[PDB]
Formats: structure tokens, C-alpha cells, sequence
């Protein structure tokens, strides 16, 4: 009789703990092994990690069975073997793509998804490691609600824009309201951002002067907005040019839409 | 060059001709405006000629900082060579998907070639199917007097229709007025 | 066994979500796999959408099979095969045209209309879709009733107007008052309208500080006319343009009735 | 030019022939006065020269704005232009149910092209029947003098006659229509 | 010598060299520099003189404690070379487990050899899986010119990728690292 | 302890801020400072670039 860690129907819980737009985390304690835990992130893809963390962290990198066991209480069905995954020495077990869809698809059908391999804290004998499917169908309705309403961009999609004014008065375009309205609620969730570069640039309408003036004028908006959005002032570095620097030719009402122009660059270090 | 001159010729893919024509005489005005004033049309001249070494000696590491330095400034041609660099594997490591984020910001500004090598890479499953409703909006709503261009559009639009519910597409035929 | 995601009677329930003369959007909730969207908007053709709206997203492009299955309650019939559908990637199942009314005439006789196709997010197994027919007769009466109650006229047929002055007054024509009412309704029921620009201007028959004055008098009555239907006053512009600017030969009666002419144009933020 | 003149001219389509008879003498005249001025006959007839490419140069997107903008004062040529771009695929992308209100709104101006174009389109299941009525009705009271284009119209009536029920007819025949 | 040429030589391994090409006329500026001002790089210097006996005697452990100085006020190839000491060694009790902490902080300094050195160490199971990554990062966005050193370098980076998962291998080169 | 017994830091451009990484750094020197009682000495030997004058730069 080998080692097997799984919760009893008294014991299986799922809870979701993350539930932002974000980040989506659903959390499955293993009692005596630790938590698996399905990660789903604000992406222009389809993402899932499938996350296996044990108290005791991984011996040695070993070779590990994925199979679709039945729960005792469902004779008369045979296991379907799902894949072969390699965990590895001191990392959480990590699996990925329609896998980990997989995982949550046989655990919506009451089986049991079981990792088995050689445990090196346990003499390199065989264990296995099931998740429970009691109290799930609950926790994967809420999974799949904050999937539906995840923002469907991530911070690399916000980083350079490039947003238009209008002809008269100091007011953003409408797509590039729509792209303000975007990088604000991405701001408003994450506020990891340290720097904001905020570059406005104006037509060849008005004087030098006032084009510098009108620019500055907006730019300084716009930075009062950023730091309504939370971020602190050092990040921001606002300038404006004036009619310096065309991108178009000011001989076209085509290129003058084109000049009245604001550059916002976000950067983070991940480090 | 005025600059208004120096924007028509590049949008026309000849600013480099014209400075080979011109006995490359514009060397050091071009490399004083770009690295001076920091103007984005000359900027780019001035990395496209340390790029392909025009009237100048090459530097390719310097030509790409120019352009990108054109690029964040706002030009439509400086952001579509930077997406046709990452995705071609020019002066730098081929990379569509890098590419794609460049190639979004120039066909947003009217660039009719950043338009059509947006659709060509999605097309190519370059893309997640996001930016599929963008690139069909950019591709209809794009004016072209050269039939071949006319044509390589219409096509584009059909291979990306051919993965789009056509309640997508009908949402991006709309517009927020009667024009 | 397989993966059939349908509503059971104790489940099953029909909303109309949006019921406006510009959209009518009626909704059955799929418990465990998403929504179910009909939409019908205000336009001059014939038009529905059939959305099949799921929590997570489709993982491939797959063909997909329409059947109209009976429900377990009807033993002895069969199954009807509707058509074949392909569900795109990270879209939502799109069904339009006569297929989308067919759907809504498959619930109307008590069936379940039963997409089938392999889901990636399930190891790319086959999986069942149905439409419960439960609680769907009385919904479906409100949604053709909203359906009925439809502008015939989207905002591309008005976003762009011209209307014409009667001879003698200030008063618009027979035609061009029932045009203005008809863009008076669509602006009233939709929200989304933000900009409204009047360009009035007349005939040469009066002199041009005359004309001003006339042009600008009824750029002032269409400016508080559309005041009155609850817009802002910082989104309505109105400019008169005398008669300067003809668009028709002036000199002929027809024509200078052509001229005396307001343009009417709305922008919208959809 | 003056305004009269150019307008029937436009509504001949004869105003670039006439712009070419004059070997373009009055190119600046044209420039200053559209753009300027604002004159719709004249702001056709420049959207039109930049668009096509006669005489000044070949600029698609600010020939189709000056078009745009003829036609925002209501010039119905200006309509049944853009229209019949839209429904043929002419410099811009083909999209005929787009062509049908620029189309629809010439025809309700008086623009015979306009009519017939709307009618074919019409009699294509390219709109709605709830359009037949006033297409009929438009092409009901149309005075034409060409008897191929007198030939047409007729067909065209027909046609429509043959969509909708004496109810429709009786008043579609029975309506205050001019132009 | 001044602080830069030396440090430049220090980097180099050739400050023994140019000292004995001296014949050993700056000893006595060597010692007062290191001992009164504590100059790192001068402190380094002569603690290498001291060790191996250049011109003036060999006291190791003197020579020992002007490295660690050295290495205390942060000199990256002082740090390397004590831990490059302790790994193979040389003058101290041959701890490669100890070695790795020297190797680990002169690698993340920037120090190439310390991450060589430091990969090697890594993949001979003498520290943990939980170093990797910083290793990995530290190799992989690390420019040499030495063509058998860039390929000892790639073919340490494919022995450290083949014992971490796709999670941990994402984040590593997704991170944001200099020197 | 062998791990963080010696750190060096490093600092922005402009400001008195440290960097990103050096702050993470910090923090872990100061989880195991408040966890472990046994830690006697703290040596800190902050020096800087030469782009200022010698008067600021020891400022």
C-alpha cells in the first residue's frame, strides 16, 4: 500500500482567490501535499496554468503520469490516460496549454486527474497525487465567469500609443478616447507603471507661441489625470513641442489631423 | 529640404534616391537635424542612410536607433519599417509577433503598406484573433488609386472575413457617421 | 460521457434584456456554458443575430452541427438536421439570416436547438449545446412584439438629411417636417448621439443681409428644436450660410427651392 | 468660373473636359476657392482633379475629402459620385448596401444617375423593399429626354411594379413628389 | 597608474603583467595607496603582489585580506577571483559550496568569467535549482566576441534550460537585466 | 545568511530612490534581519558616480 494524497469528500474545497479583472486564481488544497492552483491572466490569448505547489518542495526531477482516474464511487469505468508530464527539482509542477484545460474539463466530469511519480523524499517510491472533484462545479462556474470578463489586452498592447485631437477646442478624438478609456482601466487595476511619457505635439494652425502653449497646456491635463489614475508624479515626464517636429504634411487638413498628436509611452521593469 | 518636401519624398520610398541624386551634398545637414533639433522626418533619413550606409558610412546599430527615435516621435513611415524589420528579419532577429504592435500604430495613422502587411501576418496566424476586426476596419476603409494595391486589399479582406463570425464584420463596416 | 450543457426545466428562463424601438435582445442563460443572444436592430431589412455567447472563449475554429433534437418529452420523434455552422476562435458563435429565425421557429414547436461540435478546452471531445424550449412561448410573444415596434430606418439612412423652406415663411415642408420627426425619434430613443450640425442657407431672391438674417433665424429654430428633444447645448452647432454657397442653378424656380435647403447631420459614439 | 456655370457642368459631366480645354489656367483660382471659399460646385471640382489626377497631381484621399465635403453642403453630383464609387469599388473598397443612402439621398435630391444606379441596386436584393415605394415613385415622375435612358427607366418601373401590392402602388402613384 | 587603467587592466588579468613590464618602480606609490587610501582597485593590486610574490614577498594570507578588501568594497573581479579560489582551491581549502555565493554577487556585478564559472558550478549539482534562472538570465543577455567562449556560453545556457519548466524559463527571459 | 551577508545596491540616475532590483534585495536583507536575532553588525558603504562635484557627491 504506496502513498496517495487526495481529499475526502469531507475534506475537498475549491475557492476562487483572485477574482479580478486581471488575474483569475482558483486554489484546490491537497490535504498533506499542498495546492494546485489554475491561474488565468488579461491576455490577447487563451492562457491556463496549471500550477502543482507542495509543501515539500520537488527532490529531483522526475517523470510524471497524468491519468483521469475514477473515483472509487463510480465502478465499472476504466482510467483514461491523459499525458506524461517532467517535474522538476524545486520548481512547482507546472502544466500548460489544452492540458491544463484538460485537468479542468475531467475534473467537470467527476473523475479525478492524478499526477503519479517517484517521490525522492519518499524513499524514490511511487505516489500519487489526485485532486478531488467534490464542490467544484461551483468554484469552476465562478472560474469561468472571471474568465468571461477578463480585459482581453495585456500591458505589452498599452505600451506605445499614439492618440489624435480634434480641430477645435482641447479634446482627445473619439478612438483615442476609446484608447485612453483602455490604457485607464489597465492603470486603474495594475498601477505597476514607472514611467509615463506623455509627448504632445500640436498643428501648424497657430503661432509658435500659442502651439507651445496649447500643447503644454494639454499635455499638463493629461498628467493631472494620470496621477488622478493613481500613479505617483515622478513617473510621469510630460513635454510639449508645439508645432515643432510634423510627422505629415501641414498642406492637407489630412496632415494637420495627423500633427495634432499626443505620444503616450508606458514603461515597467519586471525586474 | 523644408521638411513638408522631406516628408512627400519619403512617404514615396525616394528621400534616399533624392540624396544620391543630389552628389550627397545634404550629409551633414541631414546628420545635424536629426541629431540636433531631433526632427522626425530627418531622423529617419538620417537611420536609413546609417542603415543601408547612403552618402554616409553604415552603422546599422545607429540606423535602427534613429529610426525607432523617428518612430516614437509619430511618423507613419518609421513605424512601418521598424513592424517590416521585426517581421522580415532585417538589420535585426525576425520576429512577427514583436512586429505586429508597430505595424498596428502605423495603420492606424493612414499607412496603406502597414495595413496590408497587418493582414498578411494575421492572416499567417501572427495574431490573436483580436486584431482581426481592427486590420478588416483599416483594409475597408482604405482609398487606393493603383489596381493592384486596390486588388491585394480586397483579397486580404476576403481571407479575413473567412475567419470572422460576420457579426464582427459588420461591426466594423460601421462608422460614427454618415461618411 | 459526453458534455451536454442545456438548461432543465427547473433552470430553464428567457429574459428580454433590451426592449427598445432601436434593439431588441432576447436572452436564455445556458447554466454552465454561457448565454444565448438574439438580437434584432432597428433597420430597413430584415435582420437577426443569433449569438452563442460562451464563459470561456472557443479554443479553435470547428465545424459545428445544428440539429433540432426533440427534448425527452416527445418519444417518437425524430431528429431534424438544421445545418453546419464553424464557430471561429476567441468569437462567439455567430448565426444569421434565415437560420437564426429558423432557431427561433425550432423553439416555437418545442424543440431544442442542439449545437454540436469537439470542444479544445475539453481534450477535443464531442459536445452538446441545446436551447431549452421552456418558458419561451411568452418571451418569444414579447420579442416579436418589440421586433413589430422596430424603426424602419437605421442611423445610416438619416445620419445624413437635407430638408427644404416652403416659399414664403420660415416653416419647413410637408417632407421635411416628417423627416425632421423621424430624426427627432431616433435621436430621442438613442443615447449614443453626440454631435448635431445644422448648416442652413437660402435662395438669391433676397438680399444677402437678408439672407443672413433668414438663414440665421432658422439655424436658431432648429437649434432650439433640438434642444427640445434633450441634447446639451455644447453638442448642437448650428451655422447659416445666407445665400452664399448654391448648390443648384439659381434662377430657375426649381432651383432656388432647391437652395433653400438646411443640411442635418448626426455623429454618434457607438 | 462662375457658380452657375460649374454646376451645370458638373451635373454634364463636362468639368474636367472643360478644365482640360482651358489647359488648366485657373488651377490656383479652383485651389483658393475650395479651400477657402468652400464653394461646393468648386469643392467637387477639386476632390475631383486631385482624385483622378488631371492636371495636378494624384492625391486619392484629399480628392475623395474635398468630394466628401461637396457633398456635406449637398451637392447631389457630389451623392451620386460617392454612391456609385462605393456600388462599383471605384478608389475605394466595394461595398454597395454603403452605396445605397449616399445614393438614396441623391435620388431624393433629383439626380437622375442617382435613380436609375439606386433602382438597379434595388433590383438586385442590394436593400430593402420598404425602398421600392420611393425608388418607384422617383422613377415614376422622371422627365428624361434620351430615349434609351426613357427605355430603362421604364424597365426599371416594371420591374419594381412587380415587387410590391396594389395598396403600395396606389399610393407610391398617389404622392406630392418633385425634382 | 590611475584608477581606470588599472581597473581596465585589473578586467583584462594583465595588472601582474604591466607591473613586472614596470620592473616594479611604483611598489612603494602600490602599497601607500592600497593600505592609506584604500583604493579598490589599488587594493586588489597589491593584494595579488602580496599572494603570489611579484617582486615583493609572498605573504598570503596578507595578500588574502587586501583581495577581501577589495571584494569588501565591491570589486566584481575580486569577488570572482576569491571565488574562483575557493572552487579550485588555489592558496585556500577547496570549498566549491562556499565558492558560490563570490561567484553568484561578482556574476550579477557583471563579471563574464563569474558566470561561466558560476553556470559550471551549477551544473555539477554544487547549489541549487533556485540559482538557475539568475544564472540563465545572466547568460543569456551576456555579449562576448570570443567565438569559443560564446559557444561554452550557449552551451551552458542549454544545460541550465534543460532542468526548468516552461513557467520559469518564460520568466527568465523576460526580465529586466543589465551588465 | 551566506546569501545576504554582502549586497550591493545601486541607484537611479536621478533621485535619491534605489532601483527596482536593489529594493527587492533590501527587502529580503530585511526579512531576515527581523527574523533572525543573532545578526550583530550592519556595515553600509554608499559611494557614488563622478558626475557631480566632489563637495556634492559626498553630499
Amino acid at each position: 500500500m504506496g502513498k496517495r494524497y487526495v481529499a475526502t469528500p469531507q475534506q475537498s474545497q475549491w475557492e476562487m482567490v483572485v477574482n479580478t479583472p486581471l488575474e483569475c486564481q482558483l486554489v484546490h488544497p491537497i490535504p498533506s501535499f499542498g495546492d494546485a492552483v489554475f491561474s488565468s491572466r488579461a491576455n490577447k490569448k487563451i492562457n491556463l496554468d496549471f500550477e502543482l505547489k507542495m509543501r515539500r518542495p520537488m527532490g529531483e526531477t522526475r517523470n510524471v503520469s497524468l491519468i483521469s482516474m475514477p473515483p472509487p464511487w463510480r465502478p465499472g469505468e476504466h482510467a483514461d490516460r491523459i499525458t506524461n508530464l517532467k517535474f522538476f527539482k524545486q520548481f512547482d509542477g507546472y502544466v500548460g496549454g489544452q492540458t491544463a484545460w484538460g485537468i479542468l474539463s475531467e475534473l467537470e466530469k467527476g473523475r479525478y486527474p492524478t499526477f503519479s511519480y517517484q517521490d525522492w523524499q519518499s524513499r524514490d517510491q511511487r505516489i500519487e497525487v489526485a485532486l478531488s472533484s467534490v464542490l467544484f462545479q461551483n468554484k469552476y462556474n465562478a472560474f469561468s465567469d472571471c474568465i468571461s470578463n477578463l480585459l482581453k489586452y495585456s500591458f505589452e498592447d498599452i505600451a506605445f500609443t499614439i492618440l489624435h485631437y480634434e480641430r477645435q477646442g482641447d479634446q482627445l478624438t473619439k478612438a483615442s478616447k476609446k484608447r485612453l478609456s483602455q490604457i485607464a482601466d489597465y492603470i486603474r487595476h495594475n498601477q505597476d507603471i514607472d514611467l509615463v511619457l506623455v509627448a504632445t505635439y500640436t498643428d501648424s494652425t497657430d503661432g509658435k507661441s500659442a502651439s507651445q502653449s496649447l500643447s503644454e497646456r494639454r499635455a499638463e491635463s493629461l498628467r493631472d489625470y494620470f496621477q488622478s489614475l493613481g500613479l505617483p508624479e515622478d513617473r510621469i515626464q510630460v513635454q510639449g513641442y508645439g508645432k515643432r517636429r510634423p510627422i505629415a504634411d501641414n498642406g492637407s487638413p489630412i496632415g494637420k489631423d495627423k500633427n495634432r498628436r499626443v505620444v503616450i509611452s508606458l514603461g515597467r521593469t519586471q525586474v | 529640404y523644408t521638411e513638408a518636401e522631406l516628408i512627400k519624398l519619403i512617404e514615396q520610398n525616394k528621400h534616399l534616391q533624392r540624396v544620391r541624386a543630389d552628389n550627397c551634398q545634404l550629409v551633414e545637414d541631414i546628420v545635424a537635424r536629426a541629431t540636433r533639433i531631433n526632427l522626425p522626418a530627418y531622423e529617419f533619413l538620417y537611420g536609413d542612410m546609417l542603415a543601408w550606409g547612403v552618402c554616409v558610412e553604415q552603422d546599422v546599430e545607429l540606423g535602427l536607433y534613429y529610426i525607432e527615435n523617428a518612430a516614437h516621435q509619430g511618423l507613419p513611415a518609421a513605424l512601418e519599417q521598424i513592424g517590416r524589420y521585426y517581421s522580415r528579419g532585417t538589420l535585426v532577429q525576425q520576429d512577427k509577433e514583436r512586429a505586429i504592435p508597430y505595424l498596428r500604430e502605423a495603420a492606424s495613422m493612414g499607412n496603406l503598406n502597414a495595413r496590408i502587411h497587418l493582414a498578411e501576418l494575421l492572416l499567417r496566424d501572427y495574431g490573436s484573433p483580436l486584431d482581426y476586426e481592427d486590420a478588416y476596419r483599416w483594409l475597408y476603409n482604405s482609398v487606393t488609386a493603383d489596381k493592384r494595391q486596390h486588388k491585394r486589399i480586397t483579397v486580404l479582406r476576403n481571407g479575413l472575413e473567412q475567419r470572422m463570425p460576420q457579426n464582427v464584420i459588420a461591426r466594423a463596416k460601421r462608422r460614427d457617421t454618415f461618411w
